């Protein structure tokens, strides 16, 4: 699931329009954390902007 | 009756406290060289 | 007819038997009489099957270290009754405290037998061991008994003895026993032989005159004998609480200590982890307490006075996990003569954590506060109520760049002349001694002080906190 | 290894010197007393400390240096009955036995002797010598004490050597004899060694295995030892970070001073946990990384015990997998992050902040 | 089943030991439990733990009979040979002084090219008894003992100069002598 969330987010791009999804603040944050984990980086300031 | 050994062990401790003394006799210069 | 009693009274049976009863009044009269008979140990008067049922009920209340059992003869002959394994014991630093060597992981049993006095009898056991083996060399015989490469051996020792905990550090003794020392056995072949031996020692202490019980020594089945005494508290009000959440317990604690009383007593009974228990058994147990058991005094980090918040003294208010997992908060009339688990003199109280003070990870008695960027160490008291910690890092120790004409008063202890680190005394609310760490340009009335000249309590803490690692 | 029948071994620290009294003529079945006696020694110089005249009960006495044969190696040594035979502080396997039970006397339990008929007559030496180090002096010969024993009796500071060619086993034996003879002195002498010592620390590990081999049958003595280089440097750094009233204060004093606190605070000093950590094996074990080797510590009349993890019920393991668990709604990642951001904003800190929940084993 | 309860004093017997490298101090006190194995059946085996004993009797054996060492799985025994083996990691050939190999399942045929002639360095010195296998091929044998307890001789080929105390092969044991006599394969 710590993949599926991201996977879904990116899959929405198959709609191809540049509309930006709402940040479901809580889940978005936990998701960012999961991203950090799955990237195994030393907490190198992974951020929303890089995700965007 | 005291079947245990600790009394004799203490005796050993005393004897060991004495034990170093004998070495002087054992090794000091000697009256004569028999050869 | 044989004397007999109902299953249910096993409650009393166990209670009295196992925890070194003193009082005998409050047990119901007829079961009490039966128990008295049993302590007189005239086995012939009581049904065996009763006993077997009781033992199976104990198997249900599955106490961990039970020795496996198959015969009533366990009551009528010397037998082991509990089971242990030699822990590491692997340290060299402190003295052996006469804790004689044992091979690591040696299996161990405790006997049913206690004696008032070693050295009078053990020749008998020596003869028995002589039966157990013929050829022998260089037995490590000692006052306490046979030792041989550890392996087969035995010794008298006190009841509650730990196995292979690394120290017997000094502590006062509370209890008294006619027969303080249970025998314990080492080497499985001895116990195996004793399965057949089916014997009781000769008892010349009573002229060998067939006496059930002996002036110098006494069997007891599974008697642990832990300290106990009856509750007598002048109850005022009570509440029962069921939860496992620790943060929940702390929320309750806060709620309570918004009350006016400066402090709260709190306890935990020791035996709670030992096995399953009947709730009725817990109900009976509630009316007694064990004087060894852990207890604490706790207060808030008192700041300032609400003038109305006063006069509560009459209420004495206490809490304990009467259940392994559940609690029985109590209000009682304030009283002197009531008695409590023993605590060493001068024992520090505890200070409940503040909701903005952060305990240093892997530490005690020290914390940090962000809003002023300050590190603080309690001089004496011990932190309580923390749920989360922050690890130390040197970056926290931001030294101040302030203008040179600094000045200070009170004791200065230099920490590092090079890093310009220092420690100074302070008292919070003119009542709590503490020390303040500081770094940077700072100055005093000279009067330098040496780290040597300080409490070990703070010193060990500092020793870790420096983290030369 | 096979230990052949018909041998007895005596350990005794007194055997550092030859016990001329104790030996008696062996006789074969049929009372064939054998007044011929042969002895073996580590080195011919050792012969220089034996008096033939001590043995009027004997009539024919000879000695040689031991030599480890090759062609005649056997698990089952060569037999002989023409002479009684003795070996004395032997280092290496023996290949010959006389009539009747042969006896051999040594200070050092080698592995070769392990599964063998042995007697120790051990006793506690209360006193232990004090090791010392410095960047006034008196020498002591490393090879032989015997021409110098009185001086070691009559002084308490010494320095000791080796010739570069010395066999390791000889080094071990000499050191063992040295310490054993010191342990009877009344003033524990300072001593130092003129050696690079890197392997000598492993020689101390050998000494530890030897003491354990002793303990397999021994006195459970209050023996004194330590890991040196790592433990030493750590302790030195610690004292330097603290007040140094005496750069040469005994190491054990700090432990003794810290003892006062253990019971009243019912918790473990960090020093003792960094000990059994800097140790290679009796330790958290850098040899293996064995952090689970926590200490359990106990005191008189406790209903309880203390550990690196805190309070425990007596005679129990670390923790119960079932528990009043650290229920994760507390210490939830989300809440943790929340609090951490709050803290960070309060501090104005960029980096280096980390946090962790507390936990409990059984007692809470 | 009936036959099991008696035994024949002539029957084959051996003892075998590990190549005991090192000391685990805990590995102690087992003596009481003696361990035995035999093909009681023509084709099935009985493993036994027994109480340690003196008076029980076993098939007669010549004095001084050498027990065997279990194979070290990191070596190979040499084809059609006892008494010798090889190890690759150090490129070393090995021969027991007196002991006897056991547990090999496969052998390498010896070939001379196995014998690294280490050109080495002009200065070399060695000590102890040395036996010139061949002056010309710079081949020598040297006493050695593993683990203070495992007598053996080391073959070598190379500069490997020594003390003057050169010793004659004539003096050595017949067992090793015959072993070497084959292994030379002057054929």
């Amino acid at each position: 699931e710590k993949y599926h969330s991201l996977f879904k987010l990116l899959e929405t791009t198959f709609d191809d329009y540049t509309c930006r999804p709402q940040m479901t603040q809580v889940q978005t944050d936990t998701l960012l954390d999961a991203v950090r984990s799955l990237l195994e980086m030393p907490s190198t300031t992974i951020d929303l902007t890089t995700v965007d | 009756e005291d079947v245990d050994y600790e009394k004799e062990s203490k005796r050993r401790k005393l004897e060991d406290e004495d034990f170093l003394k004998l070495k002087a006799l054992e090794f000091s210069k000697d009256i004569v060289n028999e050869k | 007819n044989l004397l007999t009693l109902e299953r249910d009274h096993f409650k009393y049976l166990f209670l009295t038997s196992y925890f070194d009863l003193k009082d005998n009044e409050h047990v119901p009269s007829e079961p009490m009489a039966f128990i008295r008979n049993y302590l007189n140990c005239t086995f012939d008067l009581l049904d065996d099957a009763v006993l077997m049922n009781y033992f199976n009920y104990l198997q249900s209340m599955q106490l961990k270290h039970l020795v496996g059992s198959t015969s009533t003869n366990i009551f009528k002959f010397v037998k082991p009754q509990f089971r242990f394994v030699c822990d590491r014991t692997t340290v060299d630093i402190l003295e052996f405290d006469t804790r004689m060597y044992i091979k690591p992981g040696t299996p161990v049993y405790a006997t049913n037998l206690f004696t008032s006095n070693p050295r009078k009898m053990m020749a008998f056991l020596y003869a028995e061991f002589g039966k157990v083996f013929k050829n022998k060399i260089f037995v490590n015989i000692n006052n306490y008994g046979c030792v041989l490469a550890g392996s087969a051996g035995f010794l008298f020792d006190d009841a509650y003895v730990d196995w292979n905990g690394v120290r017997m550090c000094a502590a006062p003794r509370l209890d008294n026993n006619m027969h303080p020392f249970r025998l314990y056995l080492l080497g499985e072949d001895m116990a195996k032989h004793f399965v057949d031996n089916n014997i009781l020692p000769p008892h010349p202490s009573n002229a060998k005159t067939r006496k059930i019980n002996n002036s110098m020594f006494m069997l007891k089945n599974f008697y642990k004998g832990l300290p106990l005494f009856k509750s007598k508290y002048t109850v005022v009000n009570s509440t029962k609480i069921v939860t496992r959440k620790p943060n929940d317990i702390f929320n309750e604690i806060d709620k309570e200590l918004n009350g006016n009383c400066p402090f709260i007593k709190f306890i935990q009974r020791d035996y709670i982890f030992d096995a399953q228990f009947p709730p009725d058994l817990l109900d009976l147990l509630n009316e007694y307490m064990t004087k060894s058991s852990i207890m604490k005094i706790i207060t808030k980090f008192v700041i300032e006075e609400n003038p109305a918040m006063s006069g509560e003294m009459s209420r004495e208010i206490i809490l304990d996990r009467y259940s392994v997992d559940n609690y029985r908060k109590l209000y009682i009339k304030m009283e002197i003569t009531n008695q409590f688990p023993v605590m060493y003199d001068h024992e520090s109280s505890y200070i409940f954590v503040s909701k903005d003070f952060l305990q240093l990870k892997g530490t005690m008695n020290a914390f940090y506060a962000p809003k002023q960027r300050i590190l603080s160490i309690l001089a004496v008291n011990r932190l309580f109520g923390a749920t989360e910690t922050i690890d130390f890092h040197p970056n926290l120790l931001v030294y101040r760049q302030s203008s040179p004409p600094v000045r200070l008063t009170g004791d200065v202890y230099v920490v590092d002349k090079n890093e310009k680190v220092f420690l100074v005394k302070h008292v919070f609310s003119n009542t709590v001694p503490a020390y303040l760490l500081i770094r940077g340009d700072y100055e005093s009335s000279s009067d330098l002080k040496s780290l040597r000249d300080l409490n070990p309590w703070v010193q060990n803490t500092l020793l870790k906190l420096l983290i030369p690692d | 290894m096979e230990c052949p029948f018909q041998i007895q071994v005596c350990i005794s620290d007194r055997f550092f010197a030859f016990p001329h009294n104790l030996v008696e003529p062996q006789s074969d079945v049929g009372n064939k007393l054998i007044e011929n006696l042969i002895v073996y020694v580590p080195t011919d110089d050792d012969r220089l400390y034996i008096d033939k005249k001590q043995f009027p009960k004997f009539n024919s006495v000879l000695v040689y240096r031991h030599e480890h044969d090759v062609n005649i190696d056997s698990r089952s040594p060569k037999k002989t009955a023409s002479a009684t035979i003795v070996y004395w502080n032997p280092l290496v396997p023996i290949t010959e036995i006389g009539a009747g039970e042969t006896r051999v006397f040594s200070v050092l339990l080698t592995n070769n002797l392990f599964y063998c008929n042995t007697m120790i007559v051990h006793h506690e030496n209360p006193k232990c010598p004090i090791e010392f180090t410095y960047p006034n002096l008196r020498p002591i010969a490393c090879e032989i004490p015997l021409s110098h024993f009185k001086e070691l009796v009559e002084s308490n500071d010494f320095l000791l050597c080796f010739n570069l060619e010395t066999s390791t086993m000889v080094k071990i034996l000499s050191l063992k004899r040295i310490f054993c003879i010191f342990q009877y002195r009344k003033q524990p002498a300072r001593y130092v060694i003129n050696l690079p010592h890197e392997e000598i620390d492993n020689l101390y590990n050998k000494l530890n295995w030897e003491r354990t081999r002793r303990l397999m049958k021994g006195d459970v003595p209050s023996n004194c030892a330590t890991v040196n280089r790592s433990s030493l440097k750590y302790i030195k750094q610690a004292q330097s970070l603290l007040g140094i009233p005496d750069y040469s204060q005994t190491v054990v004093d700090f432990v003794k001073m810290f003892q006062k606190i253990i019971f009243p605070y019912q918790l473990v000093p960090n020093v003792i946990i960094k000990l059994n950590n800097f140790d290679q094996m009796v330790s958290s074990a850098p040899n293996k990384a064995e952090p689970y080797k926590k200490i359990r510590l106990f005191c008189k009349n406790d209903s309880i015990a203390i550990s690196s993890s805190g309070i425990v019920p007596i005679n129990m393991p670390d923790f119960s997998p079932p528990n009043t668990f650290d229920y994760s709604d507390y210490a939830n990642r989300t809440n943790i992050n929340f609090v951490t951001q709050r803290v960070l904003t309060d501090g104005g800190f960029s980096s280096g902040i980390t946090v962790t929940p507390v936990k409990y084993n059984y007692y809470l």
